[PDB]
């Protein structure tokens, strides 16, 4: 549905995991950052759309781009 | 066996009560017929005392008021549309009512079902039961003294607590 | 004493066991609806429904409409009644063929196209006819006076 | 198990503007697009659940429910690979006197549970098969 | 296994028989009071817990609250209407905000936000500037 | 040892200026200071939530109270000010004198500007603003007579509005009540039932008895104010009494016996209205309260205190359950003793029911003197009560939400009346959604059916008395029955409550005061748009308290708060889902609904009631009658009503009435400039600025609080804000203006 891009300019917060409502987000290794970790999309076919990773990034331009698309059902959040 | 089962309609003022022991030798078939209609007479018997005591009181605000007072006579004057739309009304749920009793599980006078919720074993289901009966009883015979006192005595108002 | 229960007992389903919802008065009205009652054709099902809304239509627009104070009144009533009834048979139509789709097997089934299409021409009969017998009842009144 | 039973779906991605079957497919491999209620003695989804004398409510009839027992399964199944990745690194590191990694797994798994042993590190878990 | 609840009109629809539905399950040491995503209170019982619910947010958002009671055993699965059943949450038996050797990335994009295509370039071409 | 005792915490708060000088002290994110221009906005929007700015109820108890000290303080300065300006500068001794002739006026304005054509000529050698609060009427009957008196009376209410400062002052900062002392329910249902209701009543009906009652019947007899024996000489001397009510002689040797008969003189249950006056005899007024005293008195020894005796509320609740309802009521003793906002939703919506009722009650029986016949004054109370009520019912309902979503816990209700509400809160919405969709399609139709066919020009198929009727019998019955109670039903009684269930025409000074109100076809359809109005109303609102914690869409709405703006653009969008925006769009419904009311009260008392009677019986009411036959088309209302009836204010220009005028425009001006907030969003504006703040930059000057725009919540609010304010500025000028024309 929806798709979550990552770019390099992530730090490992992990800030974006944390706040998913639906499990979209993971931690993977990772050597580019301090933290050694970065972020990836394995499940993007569950995102809503609500954006709260991105206001959760604390780089100057979100490192984690939301962008909306193809409407499903579970991107709908629909429970009927 | 009806009574040894029987639970409702017992109740303190005089415990079982059958002095002319009309259910001593009657089937459990038997036995639920009798309830049924204990019940349903009962239950016209109260809605018909209402009835009667709002058109005495003089609160029957339909077709302008035109109707009198007293209920007999205002039962003559309704036209016989009405009777029938009220005979016929009351037949279609005499039908339904016998779809429910055919279904198995059914306890006589039980039309809401609540069978399903609620059994005998419960102290306050029995209780309430009984208050039903025990009024329905009472407005049994009332109606029967009411209908007296309009046809021969001739008034169809309270004459025991008129006098405040 | 709870009158009110999870629904097939089961505590997750959006749904509650009311006394409206599951009373024998309910049970017994709905089970022998011409539309979930047991044995009847498709057709026949449609009959009994259309039977009984096409007699309750008339009513309103005879009594009601432009023309009811004209001698042509109860005429006029009954015609539109009938362009309702094409109205509506239009839409069972155009449901059943989105529905169902266009070839069916099951058979026997409200719910398959043949079934559809039947149940539908039943209506149609039935709401016309009866809208026909209203106007024949409603011609003259009977005032039941001896 | 059918891993790919979700993933089997008429879905079909668009060329720009979707996600796609992600990890565990888009959409159900079922249409929600079923027919209504149907008459008493009569059955209308498919394998649907007989409304018995309350057709009007069938709907709310469940059938679909989670064994406990098949829960285990699914489990183990969709996380085959981890554990596979998990007991290969754990081999790599010179295991003390080590004989198969399915011998390993079994060892190390029959104490620790199996989800213990998901999230376990290797040193842990050398540490644990140290006997 | 169900916790004790009395029914609710929030519970599951139609598209839990016919397209698809979702479980979560838990371990508790205390009968206690907790909040149901649908609305309303119930009490879990003390060990395994069951429970049915018709989305996945839905199921996330109860982990949130039993993470309060200290319960981290939770698992969340999806259940197809043929009877098929897909572990989905702890995925690889670690949670997502810890990272777990073995985990590849997806959907990365090696450059800063800014470094992206310009969409004239990628004109008639059905592919997005974010995916370039 | 004592159940109920007093527990006080002694120098709490010390008194000093620094924190005044330190703003968002109240806040812990605030108080880091400010870096932009939302620091300034959210330090005025958290300044009252207590509940955020402390953890403990015990603190957030003592502020409370506190601050309700401050506004008792606010309320006596003003109506301190109100006796002042009434005392010198006012007409209301030559009201007093004359009172059908002469205008009320307390203001006056300064001969500035040619704003000085706004001091009209009211009369008695005076010029200032005719004021329509109806301040006159009620000294009046208090029996003022001077204007030394209410000089007196000012003076009092300056020094009451000292000692309420004072004592918020001493409550907080040197003798601050404990938890425990704010916890005792019982004990302050008891006193505020007994004593505050009570004794108020009593002494109130002691004023009216001794000085009200003897004072008045002299002025309506004709004696001159001037000639009317002094307040005091009443008091002592009980021969003068005894010449008006001859009664007195006897003393209170008939009260202590049994023969309560024989006050009959100043006791009584007349009914109706005076005939000279226009208003209740006050008679029957003082038997009113008096008798309210007893009930309210005896009503304070109910619940349990020190002495055994008494009921305790929980048991009370927890007993009432039944096969329907699970555990009933338990639970909610204590969500009420330990929630300020739950007790704040209860009490706010029933104070607000309350004004509306005090509306109806005060048009129908007349309550002052000389109140009636001034037409301005009987409209302008009744539409500020009305809306002073409908403010405070939509009230309740926001802070009943924030209950919901701050201090609800699961496991405090269990199988309770609120857990099973909001277990079936899918089949309420869901019913009330058709509830509202029938009434609005059924009664708006009728409306747009009549416009059709009058314009199609056949005016014999339209809902009117004239052809299809709808006409409302139910209420014709009601009436018919309080028309015939006195006498049957009320054997005492010696008349109707009110003239509009029934009787003759009551005129003071060759204008009507009262008149029976007839209710047909043009009735019947406007009373079942308020029901329409009232409904949906409470759609939105119920809607916000049960869907608060959660929803099929957000299932954690909880942990977002109650006033979030949104969860975000996905699933399909999530705008205005907060309990928060469920209050902003009900204030929209609740405007309609009461201007709808306040409108139906204008045009059916203009053409159905209030207007002029010859010496024989010759009623003409001021705009015709047109209400039956206009009211039931829309273009009747815009033609016959507002088109017609706002010829005063359109042409106001160049009179005293001018000022009506302009603020008409203004307001619409208002109205019209709340639409950009309402219409547009925070990113427009927040690009516009950065613009603006380049040039700003070009020359080497910016505001270290960087300015960024409002945010989606306040722009909301702002939005609602100026369009309640214009649209009810408006109608204010509307009204006032036309009335003070017809009056
Ligand atoms: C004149 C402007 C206008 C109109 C007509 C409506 C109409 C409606 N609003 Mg609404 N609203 C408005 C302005 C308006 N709004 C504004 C400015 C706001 C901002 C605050 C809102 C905010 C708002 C909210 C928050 C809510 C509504 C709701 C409603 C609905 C009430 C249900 C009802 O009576 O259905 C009847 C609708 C009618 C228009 C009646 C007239 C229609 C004819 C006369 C009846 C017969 C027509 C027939 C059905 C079809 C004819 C066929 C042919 C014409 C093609 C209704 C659809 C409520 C809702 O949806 O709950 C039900 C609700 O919750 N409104
Ligand atoms: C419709 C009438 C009717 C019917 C069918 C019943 C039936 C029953 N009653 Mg009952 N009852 C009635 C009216 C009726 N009652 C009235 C009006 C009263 C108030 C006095 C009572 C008071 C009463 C008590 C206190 C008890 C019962 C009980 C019972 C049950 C066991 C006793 C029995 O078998 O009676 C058999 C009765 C019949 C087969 C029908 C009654 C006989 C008819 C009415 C002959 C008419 C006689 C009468 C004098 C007619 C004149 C009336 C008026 C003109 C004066 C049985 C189901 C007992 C019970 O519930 O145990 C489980 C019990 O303890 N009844
Ligand atoms: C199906 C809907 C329906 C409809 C359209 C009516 C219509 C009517 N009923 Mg009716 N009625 C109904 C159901 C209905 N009823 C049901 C379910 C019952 C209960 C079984 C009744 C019981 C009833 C009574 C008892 C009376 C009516 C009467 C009337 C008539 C009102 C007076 C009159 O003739 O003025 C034109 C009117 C024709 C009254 C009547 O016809 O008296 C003149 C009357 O007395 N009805
Ligand atoms: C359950 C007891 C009971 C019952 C069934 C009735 C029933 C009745 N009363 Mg009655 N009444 C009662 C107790 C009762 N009363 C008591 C306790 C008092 C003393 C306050 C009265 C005083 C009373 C008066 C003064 C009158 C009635 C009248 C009536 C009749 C008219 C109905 C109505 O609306 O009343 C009202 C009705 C038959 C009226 C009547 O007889 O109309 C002809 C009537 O005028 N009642
Ligand atoms: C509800 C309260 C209320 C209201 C609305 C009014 C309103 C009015 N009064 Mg009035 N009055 C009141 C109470 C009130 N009064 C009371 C209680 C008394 C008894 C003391 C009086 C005594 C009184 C007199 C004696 C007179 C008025 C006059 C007036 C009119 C001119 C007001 C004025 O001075 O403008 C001009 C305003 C000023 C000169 C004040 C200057 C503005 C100040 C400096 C701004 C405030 C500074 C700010 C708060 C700084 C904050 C510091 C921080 C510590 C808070 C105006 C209609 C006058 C009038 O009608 O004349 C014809 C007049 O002569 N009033
Ligand atoms: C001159 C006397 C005086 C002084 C020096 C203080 C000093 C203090 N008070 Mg205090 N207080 C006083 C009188 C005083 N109070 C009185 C008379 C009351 C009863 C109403 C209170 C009620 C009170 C409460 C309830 C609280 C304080 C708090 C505080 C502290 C923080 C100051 C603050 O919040 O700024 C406030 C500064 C302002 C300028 C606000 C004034 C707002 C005005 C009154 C609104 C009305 C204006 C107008 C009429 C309405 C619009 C037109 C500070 C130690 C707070 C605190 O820190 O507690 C721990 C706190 O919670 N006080
Ligand atoms: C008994 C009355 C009463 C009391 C004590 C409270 C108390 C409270 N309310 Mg509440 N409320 C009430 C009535 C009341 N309300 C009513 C009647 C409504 C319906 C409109 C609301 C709607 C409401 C909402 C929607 C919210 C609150 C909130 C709050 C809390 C914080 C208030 C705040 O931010 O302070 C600061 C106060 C202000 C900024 C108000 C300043 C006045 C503004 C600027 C409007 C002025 C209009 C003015 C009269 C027009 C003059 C025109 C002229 C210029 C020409 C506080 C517990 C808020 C909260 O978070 O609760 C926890 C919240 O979100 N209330
Ligand atoms: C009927 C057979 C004879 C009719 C006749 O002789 O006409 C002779 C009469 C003529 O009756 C006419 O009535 C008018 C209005 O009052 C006029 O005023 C005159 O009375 C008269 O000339 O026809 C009838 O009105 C009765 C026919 C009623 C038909 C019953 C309904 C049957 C179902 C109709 C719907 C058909 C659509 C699909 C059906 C499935
Ligand atoms: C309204 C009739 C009424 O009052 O019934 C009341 C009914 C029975 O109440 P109970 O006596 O069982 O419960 C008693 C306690 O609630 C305290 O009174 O409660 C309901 O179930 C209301 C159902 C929704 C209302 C339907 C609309
Ligand atoms: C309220 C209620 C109710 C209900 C009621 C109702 C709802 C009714 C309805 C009714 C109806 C609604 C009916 C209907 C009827 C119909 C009919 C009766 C029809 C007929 C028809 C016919 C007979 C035929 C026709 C035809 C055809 C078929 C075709 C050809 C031609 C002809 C003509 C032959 C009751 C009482 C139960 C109870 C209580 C509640
Ligand atoms: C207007 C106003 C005001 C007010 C004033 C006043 C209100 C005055 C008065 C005062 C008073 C003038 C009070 C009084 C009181 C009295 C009372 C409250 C009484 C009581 C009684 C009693 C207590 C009794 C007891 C007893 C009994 C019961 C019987 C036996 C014997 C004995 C003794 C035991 C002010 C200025 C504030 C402010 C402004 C406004």
């Amino acid at each position: 549905s929806h798709t979550v891009k990552i770019y390099d300019t992530c730090i490992g917060c992990t800030q974006c995991v944390r706040a998913c409502p639906t499990d979209v987000l993971e931690m993977v290794p990772w050597d580019g950052c301090k933290s050694g970790q970065i972020a990836s999309s394995p499940r993007v076919e569950d995102c809503v759309g609500c954006k709260r990773c991105e206001t959760a990034c604390p780089t100057d331009f979100l490192s984690v781009r939301v962008y909306l698309g193809a409407e499903t059902t579970r991107s709908l959040g629909l429970a009927y | 066996a009806w009574r040894d089962e029987v639970v409702v309609g017992i109740t303190a003022p005089v415990g079982f009560f059958d002095p002319l022991g009309l259910s001593k030798g009657k089937d459990d078939a038997t036995m639920a017929y009798y309830r049924e209609a204990e019940l349903k007479n009962g239950r016209v018997a109260m809605a018909a005392c209402l009835g009667w005591y709002l058109n005495a009181g003089g609160v029957h605000p339909a077709f302008n008021s035109e109707l009198s007072n007293d209920p007999l006579k205002a039962m003559v004057e309704l036209p016989a549309v009405g009777w029938l739309q009220f005979v016929l009304g009351c037949g279609a749920i005499e039908w339904l009512g016998q779809q429910i009793k055919e279904r198995p599980g059914y306890v006589p006078g039980d039309l809401l079902g609540a069978s399903y919720w609620v059994d005998n074993s419960d102290e306050g289901w029995v209780m309430y039961q009984n208050k039903e009966l025990n009024n329905g009883r009472l407005a049994m015979l009332a109606i029967v003294g009411m209908v007296y006192q309009d046809v021969f005595v001739g008034d169809y108002g309270d004459m025991m607590y008129k006098q405040l | 004493a709870n009158f009110i229960k999870p629904y097939n007992d089961d505590p997750f389903v959006g749904h509650l066991a009311t006394p409206i919802t599951s009373s024998s008065l309910t049970r017994a009205l709905l089970k022998n609806l011409p539309a979930y009652r047991f044995g009847l054709t498709p057709l026949l099902r449609g009959l009994e429904i259309g039977l009984a809304h096409g007699y309750f239509l008339i009513g309103p627009f005879a009594q009601l409409g432009p023309l009811r104070n004209s001698d042509i009144g109860l005429l006029a009533g009954f015609l539109s009644t009938i362009g309702l009834i094409l109205i509506l048979t239009l839409g069972l139509t155009i449901y059943g063929a989105a529905a169902f789709g266009q070839e069916k097997s099951n058979g026997s089934e409200l719910q398959t196209k043949k079934s559809w299409d039947q149940f539908k021409g039943g209506f149609f009969v039935g709401a016309c006819g009866s809208a026909g017998f209203a106007f024949i009842c409603l011609s003259s009144i009977p005032t039941f006076a001896l | 198990v059918d891993l790919d039973y979700g993933m089997k779906n008429s879905y079909v991605p668009a060329t720009g503007g979707d996600g796609g079957q992600g990890q565990f497919g888009a959409q159900s491999p079922n249409d929600w697009r079923v027919a209504g209620t149907s008459p008493v003695g009569e059955t209308s989804y498919a394998g649907a659940a007989d409304g018995g004398e309350e057709p009007w409510f069938a709907e709310a009839i469940s059938t679909v429910s989670l064994d406990l027992q098949k829960a285990d399964e699914t489990l183990k199944a969709f996380t085959k690979d981890a554990a596979a990745f998990k007991i290969e690194e754990f081999a790599a590191e010179k295991p003390y006197g080590f004989t198969s990694s399915d011998a390993a797994m079994e060892e190390l798994v029959g104490k620790l549970g199996y989800s213990k042993f998901l999230e376990m590190s290797t040193k842990q878990l050398m540490k644990t098969w140290g006997t | 296994p169900f916790p004790t609840f009395g029914g609710s009109t929030g519970g599951w629809l139609r598209a839990a028989e016919v397209e698809e539905k979702y479980a979560i399950t838990w371990t508790s040491t205390k009968e206690q009071i907790f909040e149901m995503p649908t609305g309303g209170a119930a009490i879990m019982r003390n060990g395994e817990n069951l429970l049915y619910l018709a989305r996945k947010e839905q199921c996330l958002a109860l982990s949130t609250q039993l993470r309060t009671f200290k319960i981290n055993d939770y698992k969340i699965y999806r259940i197809f209407p043929s009877g098929e059943v897909q572990y989905l949450h702890p995925k690889d038996g670690v949670f997502p905000e810890k990272v777990n050797p073995g985990r590849t990335s997806v959907n990365s994009r090696g450059f800063s936000i800014g470094k992206n295509p310009n969409p004239a370039s990628i004109k008639f071409s059905g592919i997005t500037t974010y995916e370039s | 040892s004592k159940n109920v005792q007093v527990f006080v915490e002694k120098d709490a708060v010390e008194t000093s200026f620094a924190k005044w000088a330190q703003p968002g002290h109240f806040s812990r994110t605030l108080a880091k200071g400010p870096k932009t221009t939302t620091w300034i906005w959210n330090l005025h929007a958290d300044a009252h939530d207590f509940d955020s700015q402390t953890s403990s109820l015990e603190e957030v108890s003592r502020k409370i109270f506190s601050a309700h000290f401050g506004q008792l303080a606010i309320i006596f300065l003003w109506i301190s000010g109100m006796h002042f300006h009434g005392a010198y500068f006012s007409n209301y001794s030559a009201w007093l004198t004359d009172p059908i002739s002469i205008k009320q006026s307390s203001q006056v304005v300064w001969p500035i500007v040619g704003q000085e054509i706004l001091n009209a000529d009211v009369g008695g050698n005076f010029q200032g603003i005719q004021t329509t609060s109806g301040w006159f009427q009620m000294w009046r009957a208090e029996g003022i007579t001077s204007e030394v008196e209410l000089y007196w009376t000012a003076i009092g209410g300056l020094a009451m509005s000292a000692i309420m400062l004072f004592a918020g002052w001493f409550h907080y900062h040197k003798a601050a009540p404990k938890l425990e002392w704010f916890q005792n329910a019982e004990s302050m249902m008891n006193h505020h039932l007994a004593g505050l209701l009570g004794l108020g009543c009593l002494s109130w009906s002691g004023h009216q008895i001794h000085i009200a009652l003897p004072i008045n019947k002299l002025l309506d007899a004709g004696v001159s104010p001037q000639e009317i024996p002094l307040p005091h000489e009443f008091l002592i001397n009980r021969d003068l009494m005894a010449q008006l009510y001859p009664s007195f002689s006897k003393g209170l040797a008939p009260f202590f016996g049994g023969n309560w008969g024989e006050y009959s003189d100043f006791l009584t249950f007349k009914g109706g209205l005076n005939p000279v006056t226009g208003g209740l005899w006050l008679s029957d007024i003082a038997h009113h309260h008096l008798a309210l005293s007893v009930l309210f008195i005896i009503a304070g020894h109910m619940y349990r205190t020190n002495w055994g005796i008494g009921h305790n509320m929980k048991e009370i609740l927890e007993a009432h359950k039944g096969p329907f309802t699970g555990e009933g009521h338990k639970g909610l003793y204590e969500i009420l003793t330990t929630s300020w906002h739950a007790q704040l939703a209860i009490n706010l919506a029933m104070m607000g029911s309350l004004s509306i009722i005090v509306a109806h009650h005060m048009y129908a029986m007349p309550p002052y003197p000389y109140l009636a016949t001034d037409y301005a004054t009987q409209l302008s109370l009744f539409t500020h009560h009305m809306w002073i009520g409908g403010f405070c019912v939509v009230g309740g309902a926001a802070h009943g939400a924030i209950f919901m979503v701050r201090d609800y816990t699961p496991a405090n209700n269990y199988n309770n009346l609120l857990d099973r509400v909001l277990r079936h809160r899918d089949a309420i919405i869901s019913h009330l959604n058709w509830v509202c969709i029938f009434l609005g399609c059924h009664a708006f139709g009728f409306y747009i059916h009549n416009d059709t066919m009058r314009a199609l020009g056949r005016p014999q198929d339209m809902f009117s008395d004239k052809a299809i009727q709808l006409q409302p019998i139910f209420a014709q019955w009601i009436q018919n029955i309080h028309l015939l109670a006195p006498g049957t039903t009320a054997p005492n009684a010696l008349a109707t409550t009110s003239y509009a269930f029934g009787g003759d025409v009551i005129e003071v000074g060759g204008k009507i005061a009262m008149m029976p109100i007839k209710l047909g076809t043009a009735d019947f359809m406007v009373h079942h748009i308020h029901a329409f109005t009232i409904h949906v109303t409470v759609l939105i609102l119920l809607k916000g308290v049960l869907y608060a914690r959660s929803s099929k869409l957000i299932p954690d709405k909880a942990n977002l708060g109650f006033r979030f703006p949104c969860d975000g653009p996905g699933r399909g969008g999530t705008c205005q889902s907060s309990s928060w925006d469920h209050v902003f769009l009900g204030l929209f419904w609740m405007y309609n609904s009461i201007s709808v009311v306040i409108f139906h009260f204008s045009w059916k008392m203009q053409s159905d009631v209030w207007g002029t009677i010859t010496p024989d019986g010759a009623i003409s009411h001021i705009t015709g009658g047109n209400f039956a036959q206009s009211s039931i088309t829309i273009n009747g209302w815009l033609r016959d009503f507002l088109w017609s009836q706002a010829s005063q204010v359109i042409q106001s220009y160049g009179s005293a009435s001018s000022a009506y005028g302009l603020i008409f425009l203004g307001a619409h001006f208002i109205w019209a400039f709340s639409l950009m907030f309402l219409f547009s969003g925070r990113g427009y504006w927040q690009e516009l600025i950065e613009s603006i703040v380049w040039a700003h930059n070009k020359l080497n000057f910016a505001p270290t609080i960087q300015p960024r725009a409002l945010s989606i919540t306040q722009g909301r609010a702002v939005g609602l804000a100026h369009y309640l304010l214009g649209g009810i500025g408006t109608t204010w000028a509307f009204f006032l203006a036309r009335a003070i024309s017809i009056t």
